[PDB]
């Protein structure tokens, strides 16, 4: 069967490139070539214990998209384990023998691990846990990043933002530092400055990055530029100094950005990127966003097919 | 009295009291072109008027059309090179875009990062103007606000 | 294609009585001939923003009884615009690149059309927005109204309660006023009278309106008798004074009622119509309420068809 | 003159774009005398300046004190029968009442019917402005954010 | 008459040190023969709208034994300011016609200043006004510090604390500023430092003053060691890091004390000393609040006693 059948997928980190480049061939396949009754018979559990708009609705659009039946919620509030009191590891117990692949996001890092432990045989899809992870955000945007850099090595990378909390970019350095001489740098206040064992990582692979306090220092030499937003709702009231996004980015700073430098964000978007960016050539996050059909009907397909699509 | 300009756009004609106004709702001021503005000048047409010189800056139909809403007497004369090259006069535009807000307290435009827009209408005394969002109409004397 | 392909539905105030005409021919077309495939492979979005029964829930079974697929939310709480502060415009940029379509209800005046700026392709219909429109609504009444009386032209209708808030009552007055020699009578308390504008409008057209104080006034006159509901929530509290209902009706008051006369509220009904009318052949409010099934897929299948159904 | 008025003030000197914010300021528009504005006018050693000129019109002390804290380049020019019968540049106040509004958030001049009221310290970089009420001093630049 | 008969005691900066030293030879005098009726037939208010157990219960009590009635109230929620939404100003102008003096604590910095313009003749004796100014506390702090050291003058005075938002330290730092050769030692979180006003009166008059980051390095050349609360309830939420306290007095830092060196604390206090130091010959906090008394009887028979002969 193709390499991902049955697969969890809960952390970049034990992902191959080999794989990464797989679900982003299947992507430009599917997003060539739709198959609408690819998974027919199918049902997924979409179970959000913690806010969205993208992940779960494209994600959900995605399995339609493909034939297959979704049942779920997307609060917390209304199941036995928020009125009832009962153990996330009973839910995830009682919701193996109904659907064939859950997709799980939750507030503690590490809750699809745990989720993997009871599914028995049914894959776990992680859609965030906590601070830690958000593997499907990671492959949407390495397919944005090589749908405009042509490249997925060897390219300049400003990461800018809360760092400490950002799922999305603990996820997406791992996932860059397996491709060849990619360069990192990192804008963030120290406060949230980015995990020490992400560095160390990236220190073992001989992967170079550099700190930097402004955004004009990396402009005319960075080629993706990805903001992120200070997660709010993570942070202990010692980092309430910084809840305002330090680095803001309005439409001047580009006049010394490379034509090819593409800006992108994994939204909610706050203060951060000011509006007038919207009407520049840079501004690619809404359609980053979009390209998560294609990234999650991709990795849908792999898992639940065994048969690698065409 | 006032100034002579070599090229530009002269808003003559303006009622007293409301050359002000349009030099405050419109950005008039903000720019780094010489001005002229003569509040309470003799008119005998009118007692009194108000008058603009802006010297090197040109208004367009809209524009000219926008300051009908306070002065539709107004002739915004165009000059090049001292002649007296158009004589252009206020028609109601029929919208108006970003200088207003809306009255309307639940209305979208408070809370979204869009231009306001109102669709002018000659109801039977005073002006009325739909928000283009919310699509109450209001006075336009209320909409100047307070 | 047909006059209403890709077409968004925000006003009444932008149809034309042809346009109207059409969506209530689709409706008796489908009511009679059922499509079930119909929009098979579309995915429409279904977000509101405030609460629902009606709307929402006939608006979901209308795209499934036409083959087509709903994602969505019932609740702002849970989405990122709900927790983490995103734009409304964001919110409805990211999911123009998932959705065929998108029916939308929000509490403020406008919502909808500010949607369609940034809703690039993708048609917008208007579930409620604020105390302002429900097109929606006003459909399925019109379809009830020539249902019941034959004609939608020189009818004696008579709309009791809420005109001030009252979406739907905007909706419709504008709607008649587009036939010939409709009469109109407005009881309504003076703080929660018709809107001013309206009022304009039918002086325009020549429309005979007059206000009453009361339902026994009107009764041996009208055909349609509108009952609407006190907008509760959008009361400022200077209104406090008028909540309940001042006028009721009860059973006994269609004693001089026109054996033609039909009573028709848009629903929820709270203390203004006596449970008792609900066993006259006058009470025809839950008729009403299914023939939204009927009025709903025909606005859905004329938006996504170019080729018009039979 | 570069135009004239028999008895009245001519404000000249006005740093550019500081004189449209003192029209506003000092409520000149509420007037019906003869008023000349020269928006942005050529100034040798500073290049652009505004030019004020109220006809029959004099300022009321308070808007001669603010005038110091607000451009202190600036000429008053008090003209009778077209002479300048005096030519005054203004110096910095002891204190400033009413107009300024303390950058304190928790003072208790912003609740309660009461003046504000400024002592002004000429510190050698800067005005810095004590408040009366909750006794904190600020730098002029921070008091005056417009 | 005395310099204080009638006078306003809103800001240490309005007293001199001859009316600073007029009050503690008073205090002396009051600690050494009681006046149980010195204030015989006056009433004074107790107005405090901001929670209190000394500065109110001192007050108090000092009026009692010297023979005043009390009326007032500890908190503004059951006044008519406090529900029926009265000012500030028109509270006082009533109370100013039933009573002889006002003592009042309130939030905002400057409401006694404030007060003293709607008072009319009645003198108003300011008990802390937001984080300005806390001129009593100053004075028993004096009068302690006298008593210990025999002199005000050449002390080496260490304040550890929040120096920021610390009505104490401003009002304690600007009185020794009117004593000879006084020499500072600041120890404060960064965000919780001096004023810089204060600072600038400090290098006007030609005082020394010094920062430093630990209380080691400076005990044993300190006289008194001056330990402040961090104020809570006056954080900016920007401030949430600095509300534990940084630096902890442990009787063991004593070690290299002078013999004569004294803690002092205008109390509350909370983790900031270790209750191992009140066992120590060197803690002196609840002497000082005792202290409280002498000094706020001394207040109130010069403010309402044209001459005292004692
Ligand atoms: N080149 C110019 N420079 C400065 N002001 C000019 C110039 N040309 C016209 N103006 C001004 O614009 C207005 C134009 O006057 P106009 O040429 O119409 O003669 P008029 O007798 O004033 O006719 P009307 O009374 O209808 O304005 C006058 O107020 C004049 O000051
Ligand atoms: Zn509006
Ligand atoms: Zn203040």
């Amino acid at each position: 069967a193709n390499p991902l059948y049955q697969k969890h997928i809960i952390s970049i980190n034990d992902l191959s490139r080999d794989d990464l480049n797989l679900v982003l061939a299947t992507a430009a396949k599917l997003k060539a070539n739709p198959q609408p009754e690819l998974l027919k018979h199918k049902v997924i559990a979409s179970c959000f214990f913690e806010a969205s708009t993208r992940t779960r609705l494209s994600f959900q659009t995605s399995m339609h998209r493909l034939g297959a039946s979704v049942v779920g919620f997307s609060d917390s509030a209304n199941t036995s384990l928020g009125k009832k009191g009962e153990t996330l590891a009973d839910t995830i117990s009682v919701i193996s023998t109904y659907v064939d692949a859950i997709v799980m996001r939750h507030p503690q890092e590490g809750a699809a691990r745990l989720a993997t432990e009871f599914s028995g045989n049914v894959p776990v899809l992680n859609a965030g846990d906590g601070s830690n992870q958000h593997p499907t955000q990671t492959l949407l945007d390495l397919f944005t990043i090589q749908q405009t850099e042509g490249r997925l090595d060897n390219l300049h990378v400003a990461m800018v933002g809360d760092l400490k909390y950002g799922r999305t970019v603990h996820s997406l350095t791992q996932a860059l530092a397996k491709f060849d001489g990619n360069r990192f740098y990192f804008i963030a206040p120290d406060a949230l400055a980015m995990p020490e064992y992400i560095l160390d990582m990236l220190d073992e692979k001989g992967i170079a990055w550099s700190l930097h306090s402004s955004i004009e220092e990396v402009m005319a030499e960075v080629d993706i530029l990805y903001m992120t937003r200070v997660q709010k709702e993570r942070l202990d009231p010692s980092e309430y100094a910084n809840v305002k996004a330090q680095f803001v980015l309005r439409a001047s700073d580009l006049h010394n950005a490379k034509a090819n430098m593409k800006v992108l964000h994994p939204l909610p978007r706050v203060d951060e990127i000011a509006t007038d960016v919207d009407k520049t050539p840079h501004a690619w996050y809404f359609q980053q966003a979009g390209n998560g059909i294609f990234a999650r009907q991709a990795l849908l397909a792999l898992v639940l097919n065994r048969d690698l699509v065409l | 009295g006032v100034e002579a300009i070599k090229r530009g756009t002269v808003i003559d004609h303006i009622p007293a009291q409301i050359g002000f106004k349009l030099l405050s709702l419109f950005k008039l001021t903000e720019t780094d072109q010489r001005i002229t503005i003569g509040l309470n000048l003799p008119s005998g047409e009118m007692g009194r008027k108000d008058l603009i010189k802006i010297e090197n800056t040109f208004l367009s139909e809209d524009q000219v059309d926008q300051l009908a809403l306070y002065a539709p007497q107004a002739t915004v004369n165009r000059i090049d090179n001292y002649e007296v090259v158009g004589k252009s006069r206020p028609s109601l535009p029929e919208r108006i875009d970003n200088v207003l807000v809306c009255p309307n307290s639940n209305c979208i435009s408070h809370a979204e990062p869009v231009s306001s827009s109102f669709a002018v209408r000659k109801r039977a005394n005073d002006i009325a103007l739909k928000c283009k969002y919310c699509e109450k109409e209001f006075s336009h004397n209320v909409v100047l606000a307070n």
